[PDB]
């Protein structure tokens, strides 16, 4: 794109960490809703 | 014999920027270092994965026996239990072990290629 | 970057703009380095120079060349940001004028120019390199510089050995000094013309020592007091002594020793009496004595003692009569007496058969002597704002009279015999339109038919 | 940010920067006009920011 | 490059003899029309001595005429100035001044470092 020059290495690292945490969140939510007996 | 002025100017600018980029890049030595380090990480990860996965793949089986110490709730100490996915998980683990074996062989080839040529120096002789 | 690339003129950016540069550096320093050039004054200056070269093409400067009063190719640059490099491609250029050009650098490509002989640096600080400086040291004749401070003049001015003319139009009066800055004029022993204009109070010792080989010295103090104290005796070969607006208030006693002078002017010097002409008999080459714009009550009778007068001027003075002895000098050619409180012209002026130009404007001369018109070598006769009612009828015998003006006079009759002259055109005789219609028209068509060419 | 990145991208690949970095001849009129306009707008953006 | 250094300047009682010297640079001493300048404390800098190239003619101000002798010495690239029986008004700071450079490259004029001389 164009703003990739405006994101230092820590910004993209935090973006990927947030993506992984979102995957954890959705996996846990699907687990709980599907079965949390 | 005769080349257009725009073409010649474009070639001249390309020559100048190529020379400037070459001067700027030779002091980096970062792309090669990162590539080598990530290949080393891949190789060691493959080694550990293969070791532990091969060691623990035999630990999954259909019939299991559990003595869970539950007398006040059910009345029986030991139970014969069956894991329906044990065979499917076992063949999946075998497939994953084969895939990791091929991946590790590829990474070993990459390491042998990067450690037998001194890739910091380019021949450019042909 | 500003310490490595010599682009030291990059000021630090303030908040909310430095942060973005830091972010770019964390991503890639190359973007910041490439964007840094637009923040340097040097890049802007050289882009201006390139746009000047692209705009000021060779043909534009070639067409922009003019002819000066000295009849040589001249180019004038006014308020320009610099000298285009296409200017130095006009080998036929001879005079270059620069005014209000800031931080002007003379490149070695000026050596490409060959006909250049005069340089005009008006309020411009010129920086010149070694090869161009040698080229100017070998091939430069005249120099013109205008300034207000001492420092803004070039410091290499004294390095120009082949200079012939100098023109200072600044303020050299520094803080209690004997004009130290111009003291370098002793370096230039080939100088011919010096044009100091700095409101001199005392003549600098450097000028006194350098005038022993000087030819045309013009000083203009704009009414500032000037004192000599035997300062013109050192010179022995000077010929021009222009002392315009130097507040002499009296004819100095140091001028008598300069017998080699030929042109002398004392305009606006607040003179009172000029009876020192008896001391000018030593000057046997004095032929261009100018004394206009002054306050002289009467002309001394000692003019007749001299006989070499060829250009005499006492314009804008209050003199009641012209003594006849002044007409003894028969070799006058450019005697002009304009704006003078004169009553009538003696007939002795008719013995001036060698006179060419005579201006009698703003003179209360009631009548013109017939003896004056007896001469035939008259070339110019200017009459403005004079008490005249009629024109003498013997002007028709004149054939070499190139031009004559009768403006401002209350004349009413134009004699017919004026219309017969081999040298007579419409531009030569300019008079009132109403007075022009009194002459018969049959010669007007003939004259206007030859007015084309 | 959009204005700044647009200006930075325009100034990154401009051949005037290429010449300036090469020196650390003949330039087209359009290129010179564009470079002057870019200089002016960069200065204006700097004053704005 | 081109540079000049003053030497020999020092405090001295009235009536003494002083020989100021200058150390020059690549520009020829035979060429490079040369000046010996003074700046007086509580006064403005004023020229004293002048030695010319191609003839070696001497120039002086009227106040410094008679008891100051300037010369240029080649084969060592030096400029010398001798003052005998200096008066109290001689207390100043003396510089060597180059107004014309050598034969070629005609480098700009440079002012000397200067030495302070005092008369008691």
């Amino acid at each position: 794109p164009a703003y990739r020059i405006l994101k230092p290495w820590w910004d993209v690292f935090t973006d990927y960490i947030s993506i992984v945490m979102l995957m954890i969140a959705v996996f846990g939510g699907t687990l709980q809703v599907t079965q949390d007996k | 014999g005769v080349l257009d002025k725009k073409e010649g100017e474009q070639a001249k600018a390309l020559f100048e920027k190529v020379k400037k980029f070459r001067t700027h890049v030779e002091e980096g030595d970062i792309v090669y270092r990162l590539y080598m380090r990530q290949t080393i990480i891949k190789v060691i990860k493959f080694a550990l994965i293969i070791c532990y996965t091969v060691y623990y793949v035999h630990n999954i089986k259909f019939d299991v026996d559990c003595t869970v110490d539950i007398e006040s709730l059910t009345g029986y100490r030991t139970y014969r239990c069956a894991h329906p996915l044990a065979t499917l998980f076992k063949i999946l683990a075998s497939f994953y072990i084969s895939l990791v074996i091929f991946y590790g062989l590829i990474c070993m080839y990459t390491l042998w290629w990067m450690l037998r040529r001194s890739l910091k120096k380019y021949s450019f002789e042909s | 970057i500003r310490e490595e690339s010599s682009y030291s003129d990059i000021p630090d950016v303030k908040n909310d703009f430095a942060f973005m540069l830091h972010l770019i550096d964390q991503y890639d320093p190359l973007y910041s380095k490439r964007f840094a050039v637009f923040l340097s004054e040097v890049s802007e200056n050289k882009l201006r120079q390139l746009n000047l070269n692209n705009e000021w093409t060779l043909d534009k400067l070639r067409q922009r060349l003019t002819k000066n009063a000295q009849d040589k190719l001249e180019l004038h640059l006014f308020m320009l940001s610099g000298i285009p490099d296409t200017v130095f491609d006009l080998v036929e250029l001879e005079v270059l004028k620069l005014e209000l050009i800031p931080d002007v650098t003379i490149p070695p490509s000026i050596a490409q120019l060959t006909g250049l002989k005069e340089l005009w640096l008006y309020h411009t600080a010129a920086k010149i390199e070694a090869p161009a400086l040698a080229f100017l040291r070998e091939n430069l004749r005249a120099l013109h510089i205008k300034f207000t401070d001492i420092k803004e003049i070039p410091l290499w001015i004294y390095s120009l050995k082949t200079l012939e003319e100098l023109h200072l139009t600044g303020n050299l009066s520094a803080e209690n000094n004997r004009y130290i800055v111009i003291d370098g004029l002793r370096e230039l022993k080939r100088l011919k013309v010096l044009r100091l204009k700095s409101n001199l109070s005392k003549l600098p010792q450097v000028v006194t020592d350098v005038g022993v080989h000087l030819q045309k010295l013009s000083i203009n103090n704009e009414g500032t007091k000037l004192i000599v104290l035997n300062s013109l005796k050192k010179m022995v070969n000077l010929t021009e002594l222009e002392l315009i607006r130097c507040d002499l208030e009296r004819i100095p006693h140091s001028i008598f020793s300069l017998h080699n002078l030929q042109e002398i002017d004392l305009k606006d010097n607040n003179l009172k009496t000029i009876e020192e002409i008896i001391s000018f008999q030593h000057l046997h080459r004095l032929t261009c004595l100018k004394l206009w714009y002054n306050h002289i009550a009467y002309i001394p009778i000692q003019i007749g003692n001299l006989t070499n007068l060829e250009r005499l001027y006492l314009n804008r003075n209050k003199i009641e009569k012209i003594p006849t002895q002044l007409f003894y000098c028969r070799k006058l050619r450019y005697l002009d007496l304009s704006h003078n409180n004169l009553t009538f012209l003696p007939a002795d002026i008719g013995l001036l058969q060698n006179l060419q130009n005579l201006a009698v404007t703003a003179n209360r001369i009631e009548a013109l002597p017939p003896e004056l018109f007896q001469c035939r070598k008259l070339r110019a006769l200017h009459l403005g704002n004079n008490v005249l009612q009629s024109l003498p009828s013997r002007v028709g015998e004149l054939t070499n009279l190139t031009q004559i003006e009768l403006r401002g006079n209350r004349l009413e009759c134009l004699p017919v015999e004026l219309g017969e002259c081999p040298l007579l055109k419409r531009s030569g005789l300019v008079v009132e339109e109403d007075l022009f219609s009194t002459l018969p028209p049959e010669v007007k068509e003939r004259l206007w038919r030859a007015d084309k060419e | 940010l959009e204005h700044f990145v647009s200006i930075l991208l325009k100034c990154f690949d401009s051949p005037w920067t290429t010449r300036a970095l090469s020196e650390t001849g003949v330039l087209d009129k359009k290129e010179g006009e564009q470079a002057k306009a870019l200089f002016e707008k960069v200065k204006k953006f700097r004053t704005h920011v | 490059q081109v540079q000049l250094v003053e030497s020999g300047g020092g405090l001295v009682q009235a009536g003494g003899s002083l020989r100021l010297s200058c150390a020059a640079s690549g520009f020829p001493v035979y060429q490079a029309w040369m000046w010996w300048y003074r700046q007086a404390p509580g006064k403005e800098r004023e020229w004293v001595a002048a030695i010319e190239s191609e003839g070696q003619y001497t120039w002086y101000a009227d106040s410094v005429k008679g008891r100051f002798t300037i010369s240029r010495d080649n084969a060592k690239n030096t400029v010398y100035l001798q003052m005998n029986s200096l008066k109290p008004e001689d207390t100043a700071v003396y510089y060597c001044n180059v107004k014309d450079t050598g034969h070629t490259t005609n480098q700009y004029d440079y002012w000397g470092q200067g030495t302070q001389v005092t008369v008691s």
